[PDB]
């Protein structure tokens, strides 16, 4: 635990295949 | 939903709110006014309420939100700040869900403190909450314990004495800043937070036994998670996983998205022996999310493996042997259905996309979040797929064979989308699939194998009660031949029939419309594409068509709809032909009061050409040019009115000669929803319609102007020439449709490409019933201009290929609108988009769009 | 109910929400379930051919074995070619079998319509395929067999083109037509023979064993079951008042019939035999399958007529002051006998001024315990209650009686009780109102002190709770302070105009129709001078430039609004037949500006609504058409050629109106109280002093000798009408007369001789109450004051509102900073011309510059 | 117990005004 890296991480966007 | 309204479209007028509401207690110097029916703002009186301040976004669970509200209504009541929150249930399910935009999520509690007064009321805020936790808001960082957010946000309009209102501009200096409600928290430029607040903004953590994964897309960003795969540092396979933030995600019922995924894991854990088997690689929470990892097998989901293997063309299939795969595939989802009814595990959704096949036709099924783990009650089911949900509340094993018994008829006929409108519509698909199976040549042991097999899965389903208010609609099984003129009327006269009921179903429920529109077009009510007046135009025409009208409602309707179709002039401000103000005048000339429909195209001619800021036969001034050359063509008005209509004309093709593409833009070739930037192919929407008004007005004049850009325009057209879009209005039957038209003007060298797109268009099925985007439209042009009498012999290929997408009430039938459920009557799919074709393929007129 | 009415405001018919338990049936083929108007589920056999006007059956009920007896009849009916229909769902379930249903539509659940040729294949499959069967008796028939099945002859689906002559509900023979009997006894009709197999069925009869032993005498109108009447007793002489409790009706909301209720009260008045008031039961019994209740009736009045007929609204009623030791006394014996019956666990849950009864020497009498709970020791909301005897939030039932003993004792302190339900706590209204009326009286202040505490002790028995009820924007006021100078009024007007984005933008959220709420009378009005929602806005105007804050909020785009919604409104009202023209729309639309297309309308729609008026009045004819047309002439806006035919109707209607007065002045001698009854024939705009106003201001406009005799006739046809009898109870409001005459008089004072002024000041000491109920200018209190002070042709504008305004504090209810008014029957919220805003808006700015804005001046 | 008269006896109406 103890790390705000889910919330840092959880938009990124990409590929559409 | 349980608040969608059945048979026909909403848009918003059945906001019912049948749940229990959120409200406060109110004491004196307060208030409690009424939002835009979602919240209640309360606010202190006389207390100056400032502008652009700091927020406090404060959230919270389903089950505490009632003691949550209570408690900050109580604590925020003695003190004066302005407080304001959700209105009922059904709104807090809305803003926590799992179709709801991740930017606004848990906005339960907004108070509106002042700057001075705010540290006071943080510590007072957490310190008398201190638990109830819940939902983490993709706005800000999470104040203390509590659910306590702090967002510098937006507050009440700017005062008269202020300036530069600006709603959501959030104005930091001279100059402002857009607010965008992106999910990190991130601090607009400018702005410098408070002292006790700058120590809050740095409390950075350590690290710890960190994931081991490498996130590399994203696809499916709904509210929680996403569809979306990663690397994993180990195993070298391919890992996707699952997002579950805690506290969202809800259906009606108080459900939770992690105790779903929970659920799935619990069935794939057991789930691991089996041969497709999608095994938990890892299981864990970590800081405050629930992750969860299974492994993805390389394949196809069902609609690219029915898209790419269905004998559409008569060239596509060779061989044929593919009655045998589908008797393979249903013969191992039966297997492997009864595999997983042994140790009391089902799904409760199947799926199109949770069915993954491969290479030699190996089934997998996935996407288990929906499992359950017991089979004695009789709960009803929740979230289905547009097309398998189950009715009167059934045991979840039969609702498990309901949808393998869905998904077997999709395998044998394509039409699944509109069995959630009428109950047992798979016997449609079994009645009309056999007698294309004995028309294509296929096998009589592999068509009695695949109907033995779709009466064996008959057997398990739980035919019982229809008490769900559409009993209205039933399912045919009279579906006969064609063989006499006689069937055709009395088809007609129940086609007519059919649609009384359906106008006074509708009239009965809304009172804003006359007739039913698709979603796509429900707040148009002009022209002929969505609108109150065309289908009854459509109607018209074809009940002087049959020798006896029995119509009880056709006068009053009659002398309502010039009353109510002359007022949209002042209110509406859409142009061209389809949707336009010239459609309605178009429609009032062919219905009587001659003078009167002169008279407003007189009116309203000059003001409509300019207005056009496209030059599509959609919405453009194509439309208007070719409803004036009609009108010239007949002889309703004078010659100063018609010189300046053909100066007009020239000065659209001369500059389309010297520039051919001008508005044609990029070069995109899809459709979906026909919003955006579409395919430009054929007519409406299409690059070709500017072909049809070059041979309406060499039908009427002629010069070698108008033949060069008519033939310019056909090889612009034809630049399309190699696909799976043959349709009407975009697609490829629009080009046979214009060449079927000037077949004497064009050349022989175009006329050779006639023979090369008839067998391009003459697929046997198409998904949608209208004549727009459906199958009506390629019938209609198969047989327009042939100049011989086989007119019988298309009516009894269009109806035969109809009787698919009919469900019967009374003694009457009834067109499924767009995609499949959701009945409706307009031009693209309903009552008029077939009426148009029967009132076209035995008259050889096309009343679309006139012969000059 | 209540739960289904919208609060605050009033609301029309098309709000059903409808959130209930839906009945329907399975469909198979060769059949389909067709809707009929919200309230029926009708199902026919297609191909089948239907009749018409054929022996229908109809089957009733209960509530429990509702949905097996509709399945178990349904599956009966599907499975033969019967066709079939049935109720809807379970709230109009409840509202055809409920107390304020009419009795001769009572029950009928399923009217299946079978073939004329075939009932012996009927009736028996539906004896014998029913089992269990426990409905109630419809008011049709005469309960064919055992089973709830009831053979009426009534009318099938309307003719085909076949058949002419279609007479819905009227055929019953031949050629003639006699109406469709809707009696509740079973009458055969007129002819029609019946089948050989129902002769025998048509006989019955059945022997004595008994002769109910009670005469009843004389009835008057019922509500379902029972109803007020009188009777005798067989065995002895003393007057009895029994109720009848039919078996499975009026049901409430929750599943209760009246059965279970008359049986509570028989528990209560049981144990309740000794306690001097609520008399034993005489006679209780079950005969046949009714139930009934003899209760003897004592000597008394209801508490409504003790208040009415005991108060002090002048000061010759009620000499040598007393009426308080009466009011303390009362409500003293209320409180002892309360804790008395509050020992034995029984209490009431329903206190009105109809339940409590008074006698000679001040005895209280309690009656009506049909809603009396023996258990003491769960929550629950009250359910049923009086207009102003409702609780909030599920009290106990112990402090419900002690609610409503609080509210009718704020009623006998002051009767304002009636808007309890919309505002809670409005007791401390009438309380401190109280205070300041019986002080200037003259009262004692002992025993003001006296009845203060008393009512102070009941204040600490009611349960102070949260309020929850969407209603807590509404509060009560306990800022009642006297008025010193001109700012104590201007703030009064800008918290009274600027409480209007509130209650007008509350009334758009939810609703679409209007833009003003209205009355219930008012509600399908909406253009003219009585119910509008442009007169309203007009009198904003004047009151908004009558001081000088501006109260900015949405004065523009509402004021464009307006004109676009009353522009297709001239044309009659789309229905109209009297009414069509209502001019003085012209007049608003001067007032408003843009006066070029108001002249227009005005020249363009004038003749037409003056020949289509049949009952001559200034609001139901064409009297009142004439008062605006001379107005327009007078200001100069139409031509001579124009105004000549408008003079001469006025000359031809003052030969019409002395040569037969009675013609259309009937008045029938007694009150005619307002609305709809009684003809409405009291003086003005309700009556005949209408033509006396057109006579006052066509004399002051120009002279003639006719004028004033006609003037005289008019005024003399009300002045036979100076029944005083001794002050006032009777009817002397402002649109029935008093107030209204006194105002014709003063207008015209220097023509009339001084006969009639005489008469003025003997008038002025009756027009001068200190109560009225209403709080409107029609037929309230502040039509009253308006013209009180109207023409005195002195500087007492100050007086005038120090004299309106704390008069008028007593029907406030203050939304956060603004002022409202419930209008008449106030238990909702509304805005009009004639119970709400606007009759206190036109009094202000009336009596701050004398000129009278309902009606010009010239 | 079948008496049927307190059906038939139950339209009256007639006049009970103070």
């Amino acid at each position: 635990v103890s790390m705000a890296e889910e919330v840092l991480n959880l938009q990124l966007v990409s590929v559409q295949v | 939903f349980n608040l969608e309204h059945p048979f026909f479209f909403t848009n918003n007028d059945y906001s019912t709110d049948t749940s229990i509401k959120y409200q406060a207690s109110l004491p004196f110097n307060w208030h409690e006014v009424m939002n835009n029916d979602e919240w209640v703002y309360q606010y202190p009186i006389g207390k100056f309420v400032e502008r652009q301040g700091w927020k406090i976004h404060i959230s919270s669970e389903y089950n505490s939100s009632h003691e949550l509200l209570q408690d900050v209504a109580k604590i925020c009541h003695e003190m004066r700040i302005p407080f304001k929150h959700l209105s009922t249930e059904d709104k807090f399910i809305m803003r926590n869900g799992k179709v709801v935009s991740r930017g606004f999520s848990g906005k339960f509690i907004t108070c509106y403190p002042n700057q001075n007064e705010l540290e006071s009321v943080l510590q007072r805020l957490e310190s008398a909450l201190k638990q109830y936790n819940g939902p983490y808001i993709l706005s800000d960082k999470r104040w203390d314990e509590a659910p306590i957010y702090l967002r510098y946000g937006v507050f009440r309009p700017s005062r008269d004495d202020e300036k530069k209102v600006a709603i959501d501009e959030l104005i930091v200096g001279d100059e402002v800043v857009k607010d965008e409600r992106l999910p990190v928290f991130k601090i607009p430029k400018g702005i410098v937070p408070p002292d006790f607040l700058n120590k809050w903004l740095d409390k950075k953590d350590k690290k710890q036994g960190d994931f081991p994964f490498i996130i590399d897309n994203a696809i499916r960003f709904s509210n929680s998670g996403g569809i979306y795969n990663a690397r994993l540092k180990e195993d070298g396979k391919k890992i996707i996983l699952k997002e579950a933030r805690p506290y969202t995600g809800l259906g009606f019922d108080g459900t939770y998205s992690s105790e779903k995924l929970a659920s799935e894991c619990k069935a794939l854990k057991i789930l691991n022996e089996w041969s497709e088997a999608p095994k938990i690689y890892w299981h864990g929470k970590i800081w405050e999310h629930t992750f969860l990892g299974i492994e993805h097998m390389k394949g196809v989901p069902l609609n690219r493996w029915v898209t790419n293997n269905f004998p559409l063309y008569e060239v596509v299939d060779k061989t044929k042997d593919y009655l045998l795969r589908v008797s393979k595939i249903v013969e191992k989802l039966i297997d492997l259905t009864n595999k997983f009814h042994s140790e009391n595990v089902y799904h409760q959704d199947l799926h199109l996309g949770n069915i993954l096949v491969k290479d030699e036709d190996e089934i997998s099924i996935i996407d288990w979040e929906q499992a359950v783990f017991s089979n004695d009650e009789k709960v009803v089911h929740k979230v289905a797929a547009p097309g398998f949900r189950a009715w009167r509340e059934t045991l979840p094993s039969e609702i498990d064979w309901y949808g393998i018994r869905q998904i077997a008829h999709y395998l044998y006929m394509p039409l699944v989308t509109t069995s959630d409108l009428t109950y047992n519509y798979v016997s449609q698909t079994r009645i009309e699939g056999k007698k294309l199976f004995e028309s294509l040549g296929y096998t009589r042991e592999h068509i009695d194998y695949v109907e033995s097999l779709l009466s064996y899965l008959d057997s398990k389903c739980p035919q019982i009660e229809n008490i769900s208010r559409k009993k209205v609609l039933k399912p045919m099984h009279e579906i006969r031949t064609i063989e006499s003129e006689q069937d055709i009327q009395d088809f007609i006269i129940k086609l007519l029939r059919g649609f009384t009921l359906t106008y006074g179903q509708w009239r009965k429920e809304f009172q804003s419309r006359f007739f039913p529109v698709a979603y796509y077009g429900l707040n148009f009510n002009q022209g002929i594409a969505f609108s109150d007046l065309a289908i009854l135009w459509s109607y018209q025409q074809l009940a002087k068509k049959v020798k006896n009208f029995k119509f009880d409602d056709y006068y009053e309707i009659r002398t309502q709809v010039i009353n109510e179709a002359v007022n949209n002039f002042k209110k509406s401000s859409l142009s061209g032909l389809f949707d336009g103000k010239i459609g309605t005048i178009w429609l009032i000339y062919e219905f009587g009061e001659i003078d009167r429909a002169v008279e407003l195209f007189t009116t309203h001619f000059i003001e409509i050409f300019e207005n056009s800021q496209n030059k599509n036969l959609y919405s453009g001034q194509a439309g208007i040019l070719l409803v004036g050359l009609y009108f010239l063509s007949k002889g309703e008005i004078d010659n100063k009115l018609g010189e300046e209509i053909l100066i007009r004309l020239r000065e659209y093709t001369l500059n389309y000669i010297e520039n051919p593409e001008t508005f044609c833009k990029v070069g995109a070739s899809d459709v979906q929803s026909n919003d955006p930037y579409e395919n430009f192919g054929g007519l409406l929407y299409g690059h070709a319609g500017v072909a049809w008004l070059f041979g309406e007005a060499y039908k009427l004049t002629g010069e070698s102007i108008y033949k060069n850009g008519l033939e310019l325009a056909v090889d612009k057209e034809l630049v399309a020439y190699k696909r799976l879009l043959p349709y009407l209005a975009t697609g490829s039957a629009g080009l046979l449709l214009l060449i079927n038209r000037n077949k004497e003007i064009l050349s022989s060298k175009y006329l050779k490409y006639l023979t090369s797109l008839e067998r391009a268009t003459d697929v046997v099925f198409c998904v949608l019933p209208g004549l727009f985007n459906g199958f009506c439209g390629l019938e209609v042009a198969n047989n327009i201009y042939s100049d011989i009498d086989d007119n019988f012999s298309g009516q009894k290929k269009l109806i035969e290929q109809l009787y698919r997408y009919l469900c019967v009430i009374e003694e009457g039938f009834v067109i499924a609108g767009d995609n499949g459920l959701k009945i409706t009557t307009d031009i693209a799919s309903g009552f008029a988009g077939v009426a148009i074709g029967l009132v076209s393929i035995m008259d050889n007129k096309l009343t679309i769009l006139p012969q000059i």
